[PDB]
DNA sequence: CATGCGCTCT
DNA sequence: AGAGCGCATG
């Protein structure tokens, strides 16, 4: 009589372990957690917020089929790859065949390559997600190879900012509403630290340009404080974007960093929303 | 066994009749991003599959690397069963129009470094399951596993 | 039409 | 560190 199992997870370009914090949220037990991250910082981050539970892997590129195979079974693998040659917001972007968007088939390759083989009927779940903000090329070639259409999910419907963006993948419930939960911060106001007003309700995507956080087209601040406007604290971002506060206060970063690491990253309640059927298929802490 | 071939991005069929290989049994896309899985099943199976880039100087809008993920993707498509009814082989053919960094990833693909071959700078590379004039000595083999037309 | 998981250049 | 550029695109 087959018992639920700890889960074991593949995360392709794993940035700041969104994954893993979310899992643990929901009260997965995690069996193994792999990671494929090259950028310092942001592996300077899942080590400490994750006290080493994350084995790390140096360039996704450079894991094989072999390695797949070495490294257990995987019953779910996550991924988001760059998306500074396949967002619109760059003017010069290379797509997704020159420069870090090819990084895209290597999410392809590996998933063929975890894939359970023919004839093994073991549960695997899998999750790409990317901006919608690219061209319709590099969407439907993605579609093609990924063999399946995404799945728009913006995150202005469970955090305080926009957050357009493709999911791939076969979760259970993809598609299902998006419902907000008590512990979610909907308004920008509810992110502030105290003392201080928000202009908005909501902001705009938030990117790692520093001026994302500017609302509109007068480039307004976006919040108010004591006879003084000001921009998003750090602290308030992660608020913004689900992440416990000062998640990202690590390895001595700069806001610019900080913000770099949170601009790439993964709205919370997102992934808390597509993890959210898995508890019922793994083993619970 | 009679033929059955997949090619790609470029026509063999005339090669292929001068080295014996035709009798209608090929199939030929120029085209191939709206070419789903099903599309691929349902021109029957085939034994071998073919694609190669573009000579260079040739005029083209796709990037070097996209002739290689298309590819690697019907290939893909095209592959049997784990259980294995007949001979099976690929063969992807790069006219020197591919990056250092795009060979590279084509190598990490298709799990197998490229072989070189020279004209006598007028070169190709290949990678193939296989255990002009010159690389055509490389067409000549298959024959030992499926019958030819002569 | 307002907008964007960015780069560049001080 | 912050302002400008960029324009296809839903
Ligand atoms: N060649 C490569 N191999 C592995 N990771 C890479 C890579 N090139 C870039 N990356 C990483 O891929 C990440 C994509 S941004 C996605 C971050 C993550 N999904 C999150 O929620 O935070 C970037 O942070 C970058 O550091």
């Amino acid at each position: 009589a087959e018992k639920r199992k700890p889960i074991r997870v593949l995360s392709l370009f794993d940035g700041i372990a969104t994954g893993l914090l979310v899992l643990k949220d929901l009260g997965i037990q995690v069996d193994r957690y792999i990671a494929s991250e090259v950028c310092e910082d942001s592996i300077t981050v899942g080590m400490v917020r994750h006290q080493g539970k994350i084995m790390y892997v140096g360039d996704v590129r450079s894991v094989t089929q072999k390695h797949i195979q070495e490294w257990g079974p995987f019953d779910l693998v996550i991924g988001g790859s760059p998306c500074n040659d396949l967002s619109i917001v760059n003017p010069a972007r290379k797509g997704l065949y020159e420069g870090t968007g090819r990084l895209f088939f290597e999410f392809y390759r590996l998933l063929h390559d975890a894939r359970p083989k023919e004839g093994d009927d073991r549960p695997f779940f899998w999750l790409f997600e990317n901006v919608v903000a690219m061209g319709v090329s590099d969407k439907r070639d993605i579609s093609r190879f990924l063999e399946s259409n995404p799945v728009m999910i913006d995150a202005k419907e469970v955090s305080a900012a926009h957050r357009a963006r493709y999911f791939w993948g076969n979760l259970p419930g993809m598609n299902r509403p998006l419902a907000s939960t008590v512990n979610d911060k909907l308004e920008l106001q509810e992110c502030l630290e105290h003392g201080r007003i928000a202009k908005f309700s909501k902001v705009r995507t938030i990117t790692t340009r520093s001026n994302s956080i500017k609302q509109g087209k007068d480039q307004h601040f976006p919040v108010f404080m004591n006879e003084k406007e000001d921009i998003l604290w750090c602290t308030e971002m992660e608020r913004v974007f689900g992440f416990p506060v000062h998640y990202t206060d690590v390895s001595n970063m700069s806001r610019l960093a900080r913000q770099r690491l949170l601009g790439r990253s993964w709205s919370v309640p997102v992934i808390r929303h597509l993890f959210a059927p898995l508890k019922e298929y793994f083993a619970c802490v | 066994q009679p033929v059955r071939v997949l090619s790609l991005f470029e026509d063999i069929k005339k090669e292929l009749t001068s080295l014996g290989f035709l009798e209608g049994q090929l199939k030929h896309v120029v085209d191939v991003t709206d070419t789903v899985r099903k599309d691929v099943e349902e021109w029957g199976p085939f034994d071998l599959v073919y694609g190669a880039t573009p000579p260079l100087g040739h005029t083209c809008d796709r990037p070097p690397s996209w002739y290689l993920f298309q590819f690697h993707r019907l290939l893909q498509y095209a592959r049997p069963k784990p259980g294995s009814p007949r001979p099976f082989f690929w063969m992807f053919v790069d006219n020197l129009v591919l990056n250092k960094e795009d060979l590279d990833v084509a190598s990490r693909f298709l799990e197998m470094e490229p072989v070189t071959i020279p004209d006598v700078q007028n070169a190709v590379r290949v990678w193939s399951n296989i255990p002009t004039k010159l690389v055509k000595n490389c067409f000549l083999p298959l024959r030992e596993y499926f019958k030819y037309f002569s």
